[PDB]
């Protein structure tokens, strides 16, 4: 620990304090997270640890090391430039050109295809969560809510505009779907420049994602009128079409996006599936322009 | 969803090398035994049921005193302050939500204090690297129940009492690495339960034949038949509840042919 230089506070919630730091001998640029630390070892920092660990992918961010104190806990990551909320906001007037929109996506499928063929969930997919370089790199961060799922994952939590359909009606398990439903809200969010169902709570979100894709019956989501958060009274949307939900994407992101976005959870595209579809068939790797 | 199935066995079957205990580490411990650790495990079992925890906390925190006990010393009458430790980090990384540190205290019946198994956790986790995302018996069980011809709870609740009866008896069950038990646990279910066997799809999967399983299932057969004598009884009595189906009064075959 006496190894390290504090430069800045770059982030700050319940857990501790997450500052930009340097290496004093080595130089090297890295990200430290504090835990602040009578309940021990937070049950978090005990998962992110372990499973990240196991991670070591260019589309995962790296924890470097775990510096473990008798009272204090840090936590010590490669460092990034931002995150992709940040990004998104300052390309509001210019949009973020759709090769590199592809380029990210297809990385950030790469980092969450190699999650779950680990078996590990990541769920809580969101921009601030993914983090940028300057060389055009995208790396799944926050391994915060992250679970192994060799045997299922129980459903307790990720924000309310990236929550996939079967958590707000209440399923039992978690399954690799619900990062996918993730990524598929980002994606339209890079495409559109807005959030794709941004709701005020669990009954508005829901209706935001009816809205768009059509309330789901049993025909298009069997067993979903018998789901314990489902009514009977919920009002029956028609689909929109594609070409007025993502206007600039073509044929291919549009596929793309409504296999994403699938509502049942079983036919619901996985990561892997999703790295071969003719969308990907011209990816290059853009750089981006961060301020 | 089908995708990811063969990617993660193939991961687990790798793991489970990496994070297997030494085989001969009791003979190197001078103070503990077989037959304490035997006593420790039957209690966790009831810790288990007594606070409702997942049967996956349970294989967790017996990998993780294995593990310990592999590089430690340890006394007997600090084996139960690991074990609560282990309990206590396996609660923490399978749980929605674990008990609270003062709950794990209370069920040592107030022989350590918080203090003490709160260091003992930095210790074990400092032990452990904080590797503590071990392949289990329950992990693989759970992978070869989705190769079922159909489904069978009774097959399922058997392959998972059979599996826990495994934990209590160091010798022989650590000369085999959990995919192995897991094999025969899954076989002798199937075979008492619908008379079917070790099915095609998972041998291709596995690379385990019937042949190969057949050290484990001699001796898992033998654990099974001797269950009712065994000194340890926690498990029995978990698997009478109608949750389990009952499973542990099913009476096992005599020969596996
Ligand atoms: C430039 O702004 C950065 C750079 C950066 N490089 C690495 N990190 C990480 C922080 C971190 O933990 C905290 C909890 C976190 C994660 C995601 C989003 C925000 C925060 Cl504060 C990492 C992790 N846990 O994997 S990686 C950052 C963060 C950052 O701005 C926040």
């Amino acid at each position: 620990m006496e190894n390290f230089q504090k430069v800045e506070k770059i982030g700050e919630g319940t857990y501790g304090v997450v500052y930009k730091a340097r290496n004093k001998l080595t130089g090297e640029v890295v990200a430290l997270k504090k835990i602040r630390l009578t309940e021990g070892v937070p049950s978090t920092a005990i998962r992110e640890i372990s499973l990240l660990k196991e991670l070591n992918h260019p589309n995962i961010v790296k924890l470097l090391d775990v510096i473990h104190t008798e009272n204090k806990l840090y936590l010590v990551f490669e460092f990034l430039h931002q995150d992709l909320k940040k990004f998104m906001d300052a390309s509001a007037l210019t949009g973020i050109p759709l090769p590199l929109i592809k380029s990210y996506l297809f990385q950030l499928l790469q980092g969450l295809a190699f999650c779950h063929s680990h078996r590990v969930l990541h769920r809580d997919l969101k921009p601030q969560n993914l983090l940028i370089n300057t060389e055009g790199a995208i790396k799944l961060a926050d391994f915060g809510l992250a679970r192994a799922f060799g045997v299922p994952v129980r459903t307790y939590v990720v924000t309310l505009w990236y929550r996939a359909p079967e958590i707000l009606l209440g399923c039992k398990y978690y399954s690799t779907a619900v990062d996918i439903w993730s990524l598929g809200c980002i994606f339209a969010e890079m495409v559109t420049r807005r959030a794709l169902f941004p709701g005020d709570s669990e009954i508005d979100q829901l209706f935001r994602i009816f809205r768009t894709l059509g309330t789901p019956d049993e025909v298009v989501w069997p067993g979903v009128t018998s789901m314990p958060d489902y009514k009977p009274s919920f009002p029956k949307w028609a689909r929109q079409d594609f070409s007025k939900v993502v206007p600039p994407l073509d044929e291919d992101g549009r596929s793309l996006l409504s296999q994403m976005l699938h509502y049942d959870p079983n036919k619901r595209i996985s990561a892997k599936a999703a790295l071969a579809h003719p969308f990907f068939q011209d990816v290059t790797k853009p750089v981006p322009h961060l301020r | 969803v089908p995708d990811y199935h063969e990617d993660i066995h193939t991961y687990l079957r790798e793991m489970e090398v990496k994070c297997k205990p030494k085989v001969g580490y009791m003979k190197k411990q001078p103070d503990i035994t077989n037959s304490m650790r035997a006593i420790l495990v039957d209690w966790l079992v009831e810790v288990g049921e007594e606070y409702k925890l997942q049967n996956e906390t349970l294989h967790l925190a017996v990998n993780y005193i294995d593990r310990f006990l592999s590089s430690m010393s340890v006394l007997r009458g600090k084996l139960q302050l690991v074990g609560t430790a282990a309990m206590l980090l396996a609660s923490k990384f399978e749980e929605i939500y674990p008990p609270e540190v003062a709950e794990f205290v209370y069920i040592t019946d107030d022989t350590y204090t918080k203090k003490q198994v709160l260091r003992m956790e930095h210790l074990v986790l400092k032990v452990l690297t904080f590797d503590l995302a071990a392949p289990t018996v329950n992990q693989f069980l759970t992978q070869y129940f989705l190769h079922q011809q159909p489904a069978n709870c009774k097959v399922e609740s058997l392959a998972m009492f059979l599996g826990e009866l495994s934990l209590i008896d160091a010798d022989p069950y650590l000369k085999y690495l959990p995919s192995v038990i897991a094999g025969a646990a899954f076989h002798l279910a199937l075979y008492t339960v619908t008379g079917q066997s070790w099915p095609e799809s998972l041998i291709r999967k596995t690379g385990y034949t019937l042949e190969s399983l057949k050290p484990c299932l001699m001796d898992l057969h033998q654990t099974y038949l001797k269950a009712p004598q065994h000194a340890q009884q926690s498990i029995r009595e978990k698997y009478k509840n109608s949750k389990y189906h009952g499973v542990s009064l099913l009476n096992p075959p005599e020969t596996l042919n």
